[PDB]
């Protein structure tokens, strides 16, 4: 009948990239339940979104009744940790086994056979991954992933796998007029980009230098800045200027975050199913 | 909780045995019949590439059984893989909500799961396990079958440091009120 | 008859509080020569003002011919280091002896007799100071200081002495509609202020806890944040979000900075002597 | 830089001597006379509360002199205080730009200023100093606009030794080119 605000369950929410993308698309968000452990990430989300996010702490403490009463959910998104997918413990040991939890809760949030209401879901992981692990993930999600690289809409390499049932996940990725496509577009004043794109930025500080420092300032080599990484990933400037965090902590948060333009591309079809502004 | 069915309406059970086989082990209680080579038990081991349509073509089913490998056999696969694949194929095998009929599942563990694995299994199977001892061997069981003594945990802990369908068939007893009793 | 943009020489410029105040007042700035040696402060000024600040380096390397060439100057402002004004070396040893440099350069920038063109100057120092040092500073500047506390316009105690010939330096300090007068107005979301004003914030981190931590978040004690200190001092938020600086470096920069509303109070009469937007 | 004045037009010089007095020392060259009520020399040691109008009330001056205390004198004041106060009172004593008259200044140091103090003094006085030595040992440094070979290690070790008074003998001859500008008493 009438479009209603979207209700979202986000697992491994990080710095609330999903809520930010949904709000920037103009979609009304009726409820955003986020499962997240890192206190700095929760602080970022809380401050930047003014308490519109209901945080529920660890994903493994979410119960079936929790999914029943917090719900119903229109969207179920998830982004498992990728530090185990050299001491890697694979999909089944360490923190890779968290993926199944997502799967678990996903089946708890699905509507029944008689319920034909709109319900969308998405799961993100890294491409660098055992082919057997990708096989098992495709098995448990009963579908195959799309591979999207942020380089077509951002100034950095970030190839990620996305499983889900969103409309047009395989449609071609085209850049927008506002997408800062080159590193120079993401730099502060008086700073020059050595390259046009930067290699995949992880949590460690060894992924900035390309290992040649990416920036030149006053003729001296220099690494990237927090606001520069924020522009690279598509976040608003000072999005992680929270909780007295230095360059290291904000880089840790942004190095595992989602590329905002990629999530925008994936969530754009949702505007034809829920209330907008 | 299911109602009990009159004895004349009881049917030959169909079972899905993952990993471990209990074919003749289940005939020993009368749920299967000897002679039917196209019988009522489907056994599979490499479930890595089995899709929901595979389970649906092998069905319908009335019991889904999964078991960890025997303790002492060095596992080629991680212990949680069995639990996760059991859960996957079980959800593949559950009847649709618009056709409620007697349906049971059971996952047994031969003390191959540690504390975190036990917690994961209890979260996914929505119940705490039940231990069965032997005076020495023991098993853990999650099941929706209505079961009919007292052992502490350090006994199992030190027994695992040392280095089994006998304890399992007693759990299959309350199923007799739902299916045929051959032999 | 018609005014022109103001030309400013700022000694010990810090994070360019003077330029920020002059721009916020709407005064057109034709030139802003800043002497500053801290690379972090220079970076803050450069990025936040897009290179409009001609940065010179050590104040003691500025020559008479430098004042002649970079000049003429309409405004000469200065803010000497106050770490030597327990191991204090006074006004004549350590960094206190930098004050005279200001004095020196001030008399280089003063117009000659008969050159009745408008020329204003100002020098700031801390009240905590040997009365002999205050006496000698009043001697060298040939005038007496006005004491202004930032608590009447900001949410913190900051009593400072101001020498100068600016119009109305002794007029009463009245707050504006936008002055965040209490600590609660300066905090982020989901954070509660224990007090309404905070004690004098220095560079060290032991001046935040009042030593009771000033903020409560989620029922736990917590220190102030970088954006919170920025709001306390009157700077725009994220003004010091530069150069990968953490909480410590940004707090060091803000703890010796000027109170923006105080400098606005002192610089407001300049709108009637120079061009405005 | 000034032009030399004809001898019949030369005047009795007026000097401002701070910290160290050269009154009886400057009479020896003929710039002062014994029978003078003002004395033409104004001497003052504690200049902490000296205002500009004080220097102005003390009559116009033609020479301003300041000196650091002798080396064998424990400084109660920091060594740079003398330099800064000399600069202040000198700027107080300069004639207005609308009256270009002969005017000279001189600051002398008895090796009480270290290297950073030397650089500060050379920055404020807009010139490098000149060293006057004493053979058989003392020495002085001089900054002055009067148009009047030893390495530094000698002075360094000499200053370290000479701790355990003020030599006007070395500064006296610097006042000689001022004779072409003021009266020369017998
Ligand atoms: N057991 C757990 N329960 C809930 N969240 C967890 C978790 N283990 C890790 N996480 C969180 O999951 C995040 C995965 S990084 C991905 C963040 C998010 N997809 C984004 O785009 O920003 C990490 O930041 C971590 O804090
Ligand atoms: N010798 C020197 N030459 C130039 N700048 C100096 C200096 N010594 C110290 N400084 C700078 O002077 C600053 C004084 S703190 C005052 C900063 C400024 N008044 C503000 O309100 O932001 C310090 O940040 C220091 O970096």
């Amino acid at each position: 009948m009438r479009r209603r605000p979207i209700r979202v369950l986000s697992l491994f929410d990080g710095i609330a990239t999903g809520y930010l993308v949904l709000k920037e698309l103009g979609i009304k968000v009726g409820k955003y339940v986020a499962s997240e452990v890192c206190e700095e990430s929760i602080a970022v989300g809380t401050v930047k979104h003014e308490g519109n996010i209901k945080y529920v702490n660890d994903v493994r403490n979410i119960t079936k009744k929790n999914i029943e009463e917090w719900g119903p959910f229109d969207l179920v998104i998830g982004g498992s940790p990728c530090n185990d997918l050299p001491a890697r413990k694979g999909l089944y040991e360490g923190t890779g086994r968290l993926f199944f939890e997502f799967y678990h809760l996903l089946n708890y949030s699905r509507p029944k056979e008689g319920d034909d209401r709109p319900f969308f879901w998405m799961f993100e992981n890294v491409v660098a991954m055992k082919v057997g692990d990708k096989r098992d993930i495709s098995r448990f999600l009963e579908c195959n992933p799309v591979m999207i690289d942020a380089i077509k809409v951002s100034a950095a390499h970030r190839a990620r796998y996305f499983w889900g049932n969103l409309p047009g996940m395989n449609r071609p990725v085209i850049a927008s007029k506002n997408d800062k496509l080159e590193l120079q577009d993401c730099l502060e004043y008086n700073r020059i980009a050595k390259l046009k794109k930067v290699q995949t930025i992880t949590t460690k500080s060894n992924s900035i230098k390309q290992q040649l420092f990416p920036v030149v300032m006053n003729g001296k080599e220099d690494v990237l800045w927090c606001t520069e990484l924020e522009r690279i990933f598509g976040f608003p400037v000072h999005y992680t200027d929270v909780s007295n965090m230095g360059g290291g902590a904000r880089q840790k948060l942004l190095g595992r975050s989602w590329s905002v333009p990629v999530i925008r591309h994936l969530f754009a079809p949702l505007k034809d199913y829920f209330a907008c502004e | 909780m299911f109602e009990t069915v009159p004895v004349w309406r009881r049917q030959p059970v169909r079972v899905l045995s993952l990993f471990e086989d209990i074919k003749k082990e289940l005939t020993s209680l009368g749920f299967l019949e000897s002679g039917s080579d196209p019988g009522q038990l489907k056994h599979v081991v490499d479930v890595t590439d089995t899709v929901r349509k595979d389970v649906e073509e092998w069905g319908p089913f009335d019991l889904v059984y999964g078991a960890t490998p025997p303790l002492g056999h060095t596992c080629d696969r991680p212990p949680s893989w069995y639990l996760f694949q059991f859960h996957r194929l079980l959800q593949y095998a559950r009847p649709k909500p618009g056709s409620p009929r007697p349906f049971f599942w059971m996952f047994v563990d031969n003390l191959v799961l540690n504390k975190e694995d036990l917690d994961v299994a209890s979260r996914f199977l929505e119940m705490e396990p039940v231990t069965i001892p032997d005076v020495q061997n023991a098993v853990r069981v999650w099941s929706n079958i209505p079961a009919i003594a007292l052992v502490s945990e350090e006994e199992l802990s030190l027994l695992a440091q040392n280095k089994p369908t006998k304890l399992v068939k007693n759990c299959f007893l309350p199923l007799r009120e739902y299916f045929k009793y051959f032999s």
